[PDB]
């Protein structure tokens, strides 16, 4: 689901 | 139980001022910003939604993150790690059935190992010196809620909504005490749904007026208006749900008339 | 750190650890080290331990047991509490013959209400008051202990864990499944204990939830809407519940005087909303003469 995800910031 | 409502309310007030993070910490975080944070908090809103956590647990975690980033520099690649241990700590503290670690590791798309989330949990515990029972916007709103005549759930949810929105933006919400954000939010909700205003009883109780609440209410009013266009949208989605009486779908007032 | 503590003997066991009496070799302070084992790949710092520490840190009161320090290790978590040599229960089994002098009861109950009122004034629910958790020192102090099952509550409260409080001291509102409970469930507990310091015997020694209910109803009366509005609509309430008459309260605790009965009486009230509260109970005439014996 939408919740799970690696948060990318670069 | 008004037996202790007042003694508690006073205590929360003593404490909110001691759990406060420092307002200008982002300026010193070399590798992170308010948008990433906002991306982090936005992401914790879904994780809370996905595991069906309390709003309360949500607010605690963000209190932990701001306090943890007030004295520790973090590389962006570690932001989510910090945020993930904050949310497990809030869970452990506040929830009947806290989600097990494996699931917290699970929603990061296995970005970090169990060992790392546990290590980071310890690190945060050390930087907060185990001081976890911090007041939050949610804890204030529930109390203010008691001052309705009559109650009005549309209003509650809308306040909750506006409070939770304020988590998203260190700037400027970090400069406002939680009890002030809750006043601002309660008044704006109330005014919005019914047109009533900050009740005189809450003036007696808290000492805040519309005058004292104006500065924060002005920012919040803008946030409420700009909401639909905000980069982050997890909260607006959340509050479309029946559970919160669909208040995200309400039209904000164009002026408050302060 | 453990450097200055010299263990002296095992004095008890805690849910997640062992508790040794030990000595600070520099100050000379005797203490209670409650060790808590960590292993990683676990679930981490146990939530009861997270609440215990965070809450206990807020409660500095002379009748609340004191957390002096918390020592970390990658591997171990050591809680260091001020040490107390006995606990009310063990003292009661030491007072078999004799019994407990009413003055000593007055004083203890008094002290406890002081600590419970403090907790409640700080939005903390102990949720496990019982003679095992009430420690006593040689100087005559009695103090609340064991904040393991404790929790920070909000106003108004939310629906919290339902499986709460040792059975014998569990309040009717929890046994009847009500979705909300608050400070009143700690007073119930203190009530049972007050009774217990008197007759030196448990007041509601049940062995199941339903057994527990029927023992309360037989002593104080099956409750009805008059006595307790809402009950009949409560989740675990049942119309087949036998309707026992209420006992002349002077029989529930025969040695008690009029004030003692009136107090106990208000601590054991059915309607959570009307149960006397710790703060208020301090004002009761039963205490008019309170002193601090040993």
């Amino acid at each position: 689901p939408k919740p799970l995800k690696k948060l990318r910031f670069d | 139980v008004p037996d202790y409502h007042e003694d508690i309310h006073t205590y929360l007030r003593e404490m909110e001022v001691k759990c406060k993070p420092k307002v200008g910490y982002m300026k010193k975080q070399p590798d992170i910003t308010n948008s990433m944070r906002a991306i982090l908090v936005d992401w914790l809103v879904e994780v809370g939604e996905e595991y069906k956590l309390q709003n309360e647990t949500l607010h605690l975690a963000v209190n932990y993150i701001d306090r943890f980033l007030s004295s520790m520099s973090v590389l962006r690649g570690k932001l989510q790690l910090v945020g993930t241990a904050a949310m497990l700590l809030a869970s452990k503290f506040e929830e009947i059935y806290p989600p097990e670690v494996a699931e917290f590791v699970y929603i990061t798309d296995d970005t970090y190992t169990k060992k790392q989330v546990l290590r980071m949990e310890h690190l945060v515990l050390k930087v907060l010196t185990f001081d976890l029972a911090a007041p939050t916007v949610n804890q204030f709103l529930t109390q203010y809620f008691l001052h309705q005549q009559p109650a009005n759930c549309k209003v509650e949810s809308l306040a909750m909504f506006l409070g939770e929105l304020s988590l998203i933006d260190a700037d400027p919400y970090l400069k406002y005490l939680p009890s002030v954000i809750a006043g601002a939010a309660f008044h704006l909700a109330l005014y919005t749904v019914t047109g009533q205003s900050w009740p005189e009883s809450l003036i007696r109780k808290t000492g805040y007026t519309l005058e004292s609440l104006k500065p924060c209410l002005m920012d919040l009013h803008q946030t409420y208006l700009k909401a639909p266009q905000h980069a982050q949208q997890s909260i607006r989605e959340k509050y479309k749900n029946s559970k919160y009486h669909g208040v995200s779908l309400l039209n904000p007032p164009e002026t408050l008339n302060l | 750190s453990m450097e200055n503590f010299q263990k002296v003997e095992k004095i008890g066991e805690g849910t997640y650890g062992v508790v040794y009496k030990a000595r600070n070799k520099l100050t000379g302070e005797v203490v209670a080290l409650k060790k808590i084992r960590l292993d990683t790949e676990t679930e981490g710092v146990p939530s009861t331990a997270i609440r215990e520490i965070s809450l206990l840190k807020e409660l500095n009161h002379p009748n609340i047991v004191k957390l002096l320090d918390v020592i970390h290790t990658e591997n171990k978590l050591y809680l260091v509490f001020e040490f107390l040599h006995q606990d009310l229960k063990k003292f009661m089994d030491a007072s078999a013959l004799t019994g407990i002098p009413l003055p000593l009861i007055k004083s203890y109950l008094f002290q406890l209400l002081q600590g419970l009122a403090f907790c409640h004034s700080h939005r903390v629910l102990h949720r496990d008051l019982k003679p095992q958790n009430l420690l006593i020192n040689t100087e005559g102090a009695i103090k609340l202990a064991d904040f393991g099952l404790a929790r920070a509550f909000g106003v108004p409260v939310r629906t919290y864990t339902h499986e709460v409080v040792t059975l014998w001291y569990r309040a009717p509102e929890i046994l009847l499944g009500c979705k909300y409970y608050s400070t009143a469930v700690d007073i119930w507990s203190l009530g049972c204990i007050f009774a217990e310091m008197v007759t030196r015997r448990a007041l509601f020694p049940g062995d199941s939830e339903i057994d527990q209910l029927f023992r309360i109803f037989r002593t104080l009366g099956t409750p009805d809407e008059v006595v307790w509005p809402g009950v009949t609509s409560m989740p675990d309430y049942k119309p087949s519940f036998p309707k026992w008459a209420r006992q002349d309260f002077s029989k529930v605790v025969p040695p008690l005087d009029e004030d003692g009965r009136s107090l106990l009486s208000q601590m054991l009230h059915y309607d959570p909303n009307k149960r006397i509260s710790a703060k208020a109970a301090l004002a009761h005439p039963f205490f008019q003469d309170v002193t601090k014996p040993v």
